[PDB]
């Protein structure tokens, strides 16, 4: 009578206090929670009931290891039943003290259990989703602004968003991507600009360029006096972003002058003194290093190592730091002048110019981390991030298919290795004008097979001297078999897999960009007074009142949510065969009693 | 202590056993018993006709969802409280 | 006059289209049960007394 | 008309990926710039019979990287004189890293995005052509007496 | 419904009028900073009624 949801029968049976369809462990309070009635649950909790408690993961008591080896198919069924009982919206909303903070801590440890239990993965996964819509609905049942301000600023045990920071360390992407939460913030990220309803392409485009140039005077004004009317004008979430973005293009433009010399001296000395352009770049580097080392202090080291843009900065700083020592060693050791055509291959002045060239590439490709603040380029980085999880497995197969062939060819041609002096123009290997000696050693046979994918390798490299004709045919066959497997069978699969992979991330491509830009904005809200890089080197009653105010809103929200969810059912449900029989029985009993009365 | 107790944290008011048969008779169509409860509550005073069931439904919002135009005219000839009943 | 005629025809057609392409739900079953219930009660009242 | 609203963003990314690499190579080879008279047939730059001086200035390093997309650039342009061997390896590595990013990772995305973009404009492709031809026809209905161009003076 | 609307217009009724876009009267700028989640709900209701 609890599986078929009737209310009179339950009460009637309560008052009068070898084959079944139910396992021997189901209890009434546990079975009334798998279904989602609200009036039946309230009748069984007014009498005293109880639900058991499941042990933590990886527990090692004698019971958990004794029972798990006497019956192993019955011990893996009770836990699923208990976890399906505990995770129902009505039971959470009826007997919990804080219904919002209990769906955060229980929808996070129903996903860990989805990894150690490979049998019920789908089940646990789907139970983990009923705990993410509940809080979203309970939030969007609000009717005013004071209620939002009361809810989002509740701290258990000052006035900052002390409950919007807990939803980010649990990865709740539907609770922080809602109209009201995304409208309360935009009225704080645009403080000091009372109206953004301006011409889209001219006036709002020009005001920012106008603000850009003023960053040095703004910085020094904040430095000399922080409480004036010109100071305190930089402590706004937008101006700091503008100044920090503008302090970078100057650095990236003061490097193109060092690549192509505007005016310099001739190049014959071992080590020259640094020129004027180089004298002014060290402050930026020192400021970057100081900022990096300071950021690691007021923050978790584990939190630091969890961002993937940090290794780029580490490599850039290392390659920038090596150059100073490599340039001072040659200035102190060597002296004099000599032509450039007689230096050694391992001269300090030559190895100190390759790293400086390599560093510019890793320093210029970091302007792709700014695409999250725009509406057009935003959803493109999130769709590109998925494409890079497809090439790994095909790369795994390709590396084996290449290591396989890199040995056979090397084993066959290692008898006819000539020298350099006996060859025209004293050139040995590929990259000459007339290519030769392409399959001699193991290091060249790996570069030739790579360069032969684009088409820059000729066919007359398989013709050997000494008149032997049977070997050339085997070599040509081995070279021709490798092309069909790589150019015709593999590249026709990457396309067909990426095409399918792209048509599954197109949906929910706006819920993952707003989370990113919100996490971006939340970094400048705090008062840190971070100057640009160059200038960077110079009791009871309260708690009682809050807890008293926080409960009424919860009560009202719960009432409204319950009523709406009850109403939605009666309108969107169809009929079935169970209904027809009851009507037939009604007519039947009516007929029988009327005939009984009238006939006799 | 391996058990979890259960209880109600946000309590509300409840109904007596004399104000329940009234609302139960309204939901079935019985017209001769409701007319007697409406008359006994004017000499003696034991029932208030503006009670509210567990889900916020009173005696005039149960007769609108089951379309009955003969109990509405009976409940309106006696003075009941008509609130936001034109929007339902 | 053309506007008047067009409005008449459009309204009538849109009303007619609804009655044919709509399904049933749970609200309907309850009203039928109540109809049978009240019929029964009044007939028994008359006959028994 | 819809296909031309897809190449703009990939072009935006490609222009940055090209401006990034157009500097590193130019910064490394600008010490060995020879002259024209000291070269065979008095030809300097690409488009000769024997290509030379392809990474000297910033204007040539932008045309070489473009022409290297179709396959009309050879491999012996990265071999420098003066016997220095450590530089040639870095140059070859910088040249080989740029090809994988442009020929294998980007052209496999334009196809996969245009394929999806085409299967959403197939529908309602007859309501937008008749509007155009109606707007065309409505231009001659008025009496303007427009003679052909030659007799129009 | 067509039959229910015709019964309420035979008695006298009225619907308010929404201001133009980018309006800058004292009311539109005073009310939009005392309650900003209630002022953005009435306009949607009126525009759903009129259409
Ligand atoms: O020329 C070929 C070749 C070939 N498969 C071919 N041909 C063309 C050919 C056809 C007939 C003859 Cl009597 C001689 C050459 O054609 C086929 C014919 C039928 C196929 F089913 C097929 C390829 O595909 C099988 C898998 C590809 C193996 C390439 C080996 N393979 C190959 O390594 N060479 C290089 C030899 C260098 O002299
Ligand atoms: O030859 C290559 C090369 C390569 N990646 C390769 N190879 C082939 C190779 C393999 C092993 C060795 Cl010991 C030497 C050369 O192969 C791989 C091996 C594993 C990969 F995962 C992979 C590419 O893809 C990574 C992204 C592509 C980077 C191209 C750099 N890259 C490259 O700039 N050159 C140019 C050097 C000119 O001498
Ligand atoms: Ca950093
Ligand atoms: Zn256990
Ligand atoms: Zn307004």
């Amino acid at each position: 009578a609890i599986r078929k949801e009737v209310v009179g029968a339950v009460e009637l049976l309560l008052s009068y206090r070898q084959f079944s369809e139910f396992t021997p462990d189901i209890t009434p309070i546990m079975l009334a929670a798998h279904t989602n009635n609200y009036e039946i649950i309230k009748l069984l909790v007014q009498k005293r009931v109880t639900i058991p408690r499941p042990h933590q993961i990886r527990c090692n008591c004698v019971e958990c290891v004794s029972s798990s080896e006497v019956d192993s198919l019955r011990h893996s069924r009770s836990r699923l039943n208990i976890y399906k009982a505990l995770a129902s919206p009505s039971l959470i909303a009826l007997s919990s003290e804080d219904p919002i903070l209990t769906a955060f801590r229980l929808g996070w440890e129903l996903k860990e259990l989805s990894k150690v239990e490979n049998e019920f993965k789908a089940e646990y996964e789907e139970l983990s989703q009923q705990c993410k819509l509940f809080a979203k609905d309970l939030l969007d049942q609000a009717r005013s602004s004071r209620e939002l301000e009361i809810i989002l600023n509740h701290r258990d045990d000052y006035h900052d968003l002390a409950k919007l920071k807990v939803a980010i360390k649990y990865h709740q992407k539907e609770f922080v991507a809602q109209p009201n939460c995304q409208q309360l913030l935009a009225t704080l990220w645009y403080d000091g600009f009372p109206g953004w309803r301006r011409k889209h392409w001219v006036v709002k485009l020009l005001t920012c360029m106008t603000i850009g140039f003023l960053f040095p005077m703004l910085s020094i004004a904040y430095l000399i006096s922080p409480r004036s009317n010109l100071g305190l004008f930089i402590k706004k979430p937008f101006i700091k972003f503008i100044c920090h973005t503008a302090s970078y293009l100057t650095f990236l433009f003061m490097l193109l002058l060092a690549s192509q010399h505007i005016v310099r001296t001739d190049l014959h000395v071992q080590g020259p003194p640094p020129t004027v352009v180089e004298w002014m770049i060290l402050p930026w580097v020192l400021g970057f290093i100081w900022g990096e080392i300071k950021e690691m202090w007021d923050g978790g080291f584990t939190e630091y190592i969890h961002d993937w843009w940090n290794l780029m900065d580490f490599a850039m700083n290392s390659l920038y730091l090596a150059t100073i020592s490599l340039k001072i060693v040659a200035y102190v050791k060597y002296n004099g002048s000599r032509p450039r055509e007689e230096w050694e291959m391992w001269h300090p002045t030559l190895i100190a110019e390759a790293l400086f060239a390599i560093s510019n590439i890793l320093s210029s490709l970091r302007l792709i981390s700014l695409f999250t603040a725009n509406s057009h380029l935003g959803p493109l980085q999130i769709s590109l991030g998925r494409m890079l999880l497809d090439i790994l497995k095909f790369l795994f197969i390709y590396c084996l298919v290449l290591l396989a062939f890199a040995n056979g060819l090397n084993q066959l041609y290692f008898y006819y290795e000539t020298r350099a002096i006996d060859e025209p123009n004293n050139c040995k290997g590929i990259r000459c004008e007339k290519q030769n000696n392409a399959f001699s050693t193991l290091f060249e046979t790996l570069q030739s097979l790579f360069w032969s994918v684009f088409g820059l390798l000729n066919l007359y490299v398989t013709n050997v001297k000494a008149r032997h004709e049977f070997t050339e045919f085997v070599g040509a066959t081995m070279f021709g078999t490798y092309n069909v497997i790589s150019l015709v069978v593999l590249l026709n699969m990457l396309i067909a897999m990426m095409n399918n992979s792209y048509q599954l991330i197109a949906d929910h491509a706006d819920i993952e960009w707003k989370f990113a830009r919100t996490k971006l904005w939340m970094s400048y809200f705090d008062e840190g007074g971070t100057l640009p890089p160059p200038f960077n080197i110079i009791r009871h009653a309260d708690s009682l009142i809050q807890n008293q105010h926080y409960q009424e809103v919860i009560r009202n929200l719960v009432k409204r949510y319950v009523a709406a969810m009850i109403r939605n059912s009666k309108t969107n449900e169809g009929l079935t065969e169970e209904n027809f029989k009851e009507l037939k029985q009604d007519i039947s009993s009516f007929r029988y009693e009327v005939l009984d009365l009238l006939g006799n | 202590r391996d058990r979890i107790p259960l209880q109600i944290v946000r309590a509300e008011t409840e109904l007596s056993a004399e104000e329940k048969a009234f609302l139960s008779a309204v939901e079935k169509g019985d017209y001769a018993t409701v007319k007697q409860a409406l008359q006994e509550a004017e000499i003696y005073y034991n029932v208030n006709i503006n009670c509210m069931d567990p889900l916020g439904r009173s005696a005039l919002l149960i007769a609108i969802e089951n379309e009955n135009l003969e109990i509405m005219e009976l409940l309106l000839n006696h003075s009941v409280y008509v609130g936001d009943a034109l929007l339902y």
